[PDB]
């Protein structure tokens, strides 16, 4: 635990910054034209990025016990930025998915729809209203000194508070997470029913219905078990009943946030893996 | 409660 | 008889070969090594043309210098105000083969090229609301692949079947067809006083002609590969010709020989299209290397990058009073360098 | 706004132009363009016998689909530098007759294959699928007997029937591809009937357009 | 008759007169230095009277 | 083969409505702004309604604005100037006018013949300095009409129009941009100008060089033309 938790941690910091690097080499100079996709993983991989440079500064809290000997300022501008990359990570898988569907299923009526500009505005609307979703976070972090730097913790929550929460947690996760499902299910299907007929080299589709197959079930794996536990800490927290549980979902969050980084780090190499293109712009790179 | 300064930990919290 | 023809035609290729180094003795190499160094000349996309959705292959400048038409494989023909980024024409056409487009010195005419075999004029200054095909001329054998006019009624265009030919508007009929390159013809380009001509074939060869005598003059010689481009000096008694052994070469009219080569040990990239400047200072050159390079004229050093393209760029046209420079390239992007 | 009253209207135009340029282009990604090439007497008129100047278009509609066909038989000149055309098109439709083993132009099929195999393997067609088909088996069939296949390759070490020389064709024809990661080489034994001969081809193109959409995309 | 057109294309080749070099090149370095004031590439020019500018 | 027809008019008590029709032909009716521009019966021109190329943009006068109804039918090349609210002030001869605009262009370039309806019983201003000049075959004649503001642009080029409108036709440009001669403009005519005064020459005019003069401003809505610079035989 307090030993698994740090290693853990540094594993995912380092693979995230190498395969950050080297993906940001790799599209970074390239001749040709640009794609519309390469944005969207460009953004993806910044946010992902800065979701785990403090990482090293924050193990110190779960190295020993609570240990904050850094600074102090420094918590509150991690706290920001780690939630406000949380909100990038989702907004923009989903962004994502519902280009692809766009692209892939309905390429009539998106195929003047969907522009370079439009997808750069998107970005830009997308992030700014991340940054402003992420300001309560900010705000409610403080320290505490009562007994030598205890943890860099804050006060619950407000009823309204709650019901804030939860209704942030419904239009940023939940809403998302169904048209991901929606979509990539409909992608599968299509793929599905273009495979079945008896083709020549219509077995060599394999390929991206695996892709879609993993990342769905990496994406309901790794994301949803922590949003689902706090959606039952506010809906118990608001009910008001002797539904009032133990530390079983305390629990339930804390293994669960390593669980987020893991998604967030693993990104970059099952695009290097299961794709061309950029697997032959990183090795060439790299030389 | 209040006073008990809950620590949210790692990624935001409720 | 093939025996001596073949010994004829090599004593007599020595004899030129022997004349020509002759006059030969002091190269421009040393011969412009006084004089104030060029500063570095740093061109900034001043506008940039946006509208078609296909690759550019040709363009010409007007004699305005405001006007200015691109030939795309999308179907289209635009002609563009570079002064405010306004399209005056969307000419449709039936075929989106285009591989050469030239503008008249009028203003009322404009030629497309194509793979149809065929000439593709248009008339633009007419009485009904809408551009129509002036005259359809057929009877080239060969991909188009240059064309210039020369004036209101005269045109000269080349083809791909190693020829090129004279045209009228209102008769349709090649007046004198230029017959000699044992390779298949690129390019050409017009002098100022519109008297003389040059085209460059794939044969590594560039040929002077003259369209009142229809034959061929003098026959310049130097080059390691086949040429793509060529632009005559703004005197009118030189030219420059860009190939793909990426190498420059200048060749003057008067001392039939090669002045000096352009060559850089870095890139192995050929010259999609040559241009000079208002005093032929300045030999910008683009080159497949997804942008463009600007060469001295006296000193063959560098000056300057051209670069802002997505793809390789092949074309390259200056203005008549040499103020601003357009660069088209295969990404569907025009770009204005000042 | 430093605009004047003719300026005003000339952007109105450029407006209406380019919404016009739009359009046109949209409606022309929908049809599918294909590429036809051949080796010398190729038999490269059975597509439009089926389905129905340097260069000519032939034009067909399916249900829910559109063909556009181009020819360059008569541009008879140096084929590198009029091929930057024909970049993007949706396949390359490459006629080969089985009828040439024997008949001597040195060997057709030499020919033929060292056009398949420097237009296949080229700078401009990486990402473009190729069609192959294959013609004239009723006389293939009636020359198997009288000829064999050892007369054009040496290395044929097997029984001169017809189910393996058309094996032995199909592998070594779908050989000469270096570039199998991106590209993939269809074949097919061209039939008397036109909807036998372009059932494939929609076949081909319906998965071929899947391919490069999920490509672009990064799906694939 | 190919070969015949060919040897009389290079006897006119050959008919026409030679000249120097270092008068070309001194017309071209005249030409070079005469034009050079109004070349708007070479010389900078102010943003005045540049209708290119944003 | 170039014509701009109307239909329409005739008596028609005031408090009424009226139907105009512009059916064109011998030209593509999809890309030539439309004009309605207005010739009282005594004299004066002035410019009522102006539609562009699709629909885009259109322009009402003043003294028509709220009762004036102009659109065209593109697959029928038939322009339509429905009005309401009849008065006798709309007792007039009504012209349809084409026009293009891009660099280059020549609008008001054709005129329409004409439709006579009759009715029971911040502007720039352009001011001629004279309406009669005696004038006698073969002579030179300066017309000359003033502007309240500057018409030079910023862009180089100044915004003036010219026309002729010879007694029982339609009025034909003869100079636009102040600068530029129109198509099947004899060299006779010239013009010039320098911003507020412009002036335009005519020489060795034989026969066809009579009427009334019109200038006016191709700079706001409003579209100002001149008063009249009637010529006369002696």
């Amino acid at each position: 635990t307090s030993v698994f938790l740090p290693v853990f941690y540094t594993a995912v910091f380092l693979t995230g910054v190498l395969g950050n690097l080297v993906l940001m080499g790799a599209l970074h100079f390239k001749p040709g034209s640009r794609r519309l996709i390469d944005i969207f993983i460009i953004n993806l991989a910044a946010s992902d990025f800065i979701f785990l440079v403090t990482l090293p500064l924050w193990v110190d809290k779960e190295a020993s016990l609570g240990l904050w000997r850094t600074g102090s300022f420094l918590c509150k501008g991690s706290s920001y930025m780690i939630s406000v990359n949380m909100h990038c990570s989702v907004l923009l898988l989903t962004c994502m998915s519902v280009d692809r569907y766009l692209a892939i299923v309905w390429p009539v009526v998106s195929r003047k729809f969907r522009r370079t500009d439009c997808a750069y505005v998107v970005c830009a609307s997308i992030w700014f209203i991340s940054c402003l979703l992420g300001l309560p976070t900010l705000l409610s972090r403080e320290l505490t000194l009562i007994d030598d730097k205890p943890y860099c913790a804050e006060k619950k929550a407000t009823p309204i508070k709650l019901i804030w929460s939860l209704v942030a947690l419904i239009f940023t996760f939940f809403v998302p997470l169904l048209s991901i499902v929606t979509c990539y299910c409909c992608i599968a299907r299509k793929l599905c029913a273009h495979y079945q007929q008896s083709g020549k080299h219509n077995k060599k589709l394999k390929k991206s219905i695996k892709i879609i197959f993993i990342v769905v079930a990496a994406f309901l794996v790794s994301w949803l078990p922590f949003n689902t536990f706090k959606f039952l800490a506010i809906v118990s927290g608001l009910r008001q009943e002797h539904y009032l549980p133990s530390a079983i979902l305390q629990l339930g969050m804390e293994v669960s946030g390593p669980l987020a980084f893991a998604n967030s780090c693993v990104n970059p190499f099952i695009y290097y893996i299961f794709d061309s293109y950029i697997r032959r712009a990183i090795v060439h790179c790299l030389c | 409660e209040p006073r008990l300064w809950v620590v949210p930990g790692a990624l935001p919290q409720v | 008889e093939l025996d001596q023809l073949r010994q004829e035609a090599e004593q007599l290729k020595n004899q030129i070969r022997d004349a020509r180094k002759a006059c030969a003795d002091a190269t421009l190499s040393q011969i412009t090594n006084n004089i104030d160094p060029v500063g570095r000349i740093q061109m900034r996309t001043r506008r940039t043309l946006r509208g078609h959705l296909a690759k550019i292959y040709a363009m010409h400048w007007g004699t305005d210098s405001r006007l200015l038409v691109s030939a795309s494989q999308d179907g289209k023909l635009i002609i563009w105000d570079s002064y405010t980024t306004n399209k005056v024409h969307a000419i449709p056409l039936r075929s989106s083969w285009v591989m050469t487009c030239a503008y008249a010195p009028s203003g009322n005419y404009v030629a497309c090229g194509g793979l149809d075999n065929i000439c593709s004029i248009y008339n633009l200054k007419t009485r009904e609301g809408n551009v129509r095909v002036s005259r359809e001329l057929a009877g080239h054998t060969g991909y188009l692949s240059c064309c210039r006019f020369l004036d209101d009624n005269q045109i000269v265009t080349s083809s791909g079947d190693t020829t090129c030919a004279l045209w009228d508007i209102e008769t349709g009929q090649q007046t004198t067809t230029f017959t000699g390159h044992t390779g298949d013809v690129m390019s050409l380009s017009l002098a100022p006083d519109t008297r003389l001509f040059v085209s460059g074939a794939c044969d590594a060869s560039a040929k002077l002609w003259d369209v009142r005598e229809g034959m061929c003059r003098q026959t310049f010689t130097g080059h390691e590969s086949d040429i793509n481009a060529i632009c005559f000096f703004p005197n009118g008694n030189a030219f420059a010709t860009g190939s793909d052994d990426a190498t420059c070469r200048l060749f003057d009219l008067r001392a039939d020989q090669e002045l000096m080569t352009y060559s850089h040990d870095n890139i192995i990239c050929g010259i999609t299209s040559v241009s000079f400047s208002k005093s032929g200072r300045l030999l910008l050159a683009g080159y497949d290397d997804f942008n463009c390079n600007v060469w001295d004229a006296l000193k063959a050093d560098r000056a300057g990058v051209l670069a802002g393209h997505d793809n390789r760029v092949s074309c390259l046209g200056v203005t008549d009073d040499g103020m601003a420079v357009a660069t088209g390239s295969w990404d569907s992007f025009l770009k204005i360098w000042n | 706004c430093t605009l004047s009253a003719e300026d005003k209207a000339a952007v109105e135009r450029s407006k209406m132009i380019d919404r016009n340029l739009r359009e046109d282009g949209e409606k022309a990604a929908k049809e599918v363009k294909l590429l036809l090439l051949g080796a010398g007497e190729s038999g490269k008129c059975t597509i439009v016998k089926q389905m129905k100047t340097g260069i000519v278009e032939t034009h067909f509609t399916f249900k829910d689909l559109y063909f556009k066909m181009f020819d360059v038989t008569a541009q008879r000149s140096e084929r590198k530098k009029w091929i930057h055309c024909f970049e993007g098109v949706t396949a390359i439709i490459f006629c080969v007759a089985l009828s040439d083993y024997d008949l001597v132009l040195m060997n057709r099929m030499h020919a033929s294959m060292k056009l398949f195999d420097s237009i296949c393997n080229n700078k401009w067609f990486t990402e473009t699928s190729i069609i192959l088909f294959l013609n004239k088996k009723d006389l293939f069939e009636e020359k198997i007997k009288r000829s064999p296949l050892t007369i054009c390759y040496p290395e044929y070490t097997g029984s001169n029937t017809y189910e393996e020389a058309a094996a032995y064709i199909q592998c070594q024809f779908e050989d000469l591809n270096r570039r199998k990661d991106t590209k993939e080489i269809y074949t097919h034994f061209t039939c008397s009937t036109d909807t036998k001969n372009v059932q494939f081809v929609f076949d081909a193109v319906t998965d071929v357009i899947i391919k490069n959409n999920l490509k672009e995309c990064g799906l694939y | 008759a190919q070969a015949r057109k060919l040897v009389e294309q290079l006897k006119m080749e050959a008919n026409i007169d030679r000249i120097k070099v270092s008068k070309a090149a001194a017309d071209l370095m005249a030409y070079c230095e005469a034009h050079a004031k109004e070349d708007p590439l070479l010389t900078p020019v102010p943003a005045s009277e540049n209708p290119f500018r944003e | 083969d170039v014509q701009l027809v109307e239909s329409g008019g005739g008596l028609v008590q005031p408090g009424g409505s009226r139907k105009l029709s512009c059916s064109a032909s011998g030209f593509a009716f999809s890309s030539f702004g439309m004009h309605w521009v207005r010739q009282a019966p005594e004299k004066g021109l002035e410019w009522v309604a102006y539609i562009s190329s699709g629909s885009g943009t259109i322009y009402y006068a003043d003294t028509v604005k709220g009762r004036f109804t102009i659109s065209r039918d593109d697959p029928k090349n038939t322009l339509f100037l429905q009005m309401t609210s009849l008065r006798s002030e709309d007792t007039a001869m009504y012209y349809c006018v084409r026009s293009i605009y891009y660099y280059g262009s020549s609008p008001f370039d054709f005129w329409g013949q004409g439709t006579t309806l009759t009715v029971s019983s911040s502007d720039i201003v352009m001011t001629q300095a004279t309406s009669s000049v005696p004038v006698t075959p073969g002579e030179s004649v300066s017309i000359s009409c003033r502007s309240s503001k500057s018409l030079l642009h910023s862009n180089g080029n100044t915004y003036l129009y010219w026309f002729l409108q010879r007694p029982g036709q339609s009025p034909q440009l003869l100079i636009y941009r102040m600068s530029n001669l129109a198509s099947g403009v004899p060299d006779r005519f010239s013009g010039s100008g320098s911003g507020t005064a412009f002036t335009l020459t005519i020489s060795r005019l034989e026969a066809e060089d009579v009427g009334v003069y019109y200038c006016m401003q191709h700079l706001e809505y409003p579209l100002t033309f001149g008063a009249g610079t009637k010529l006369e035989l002696k």
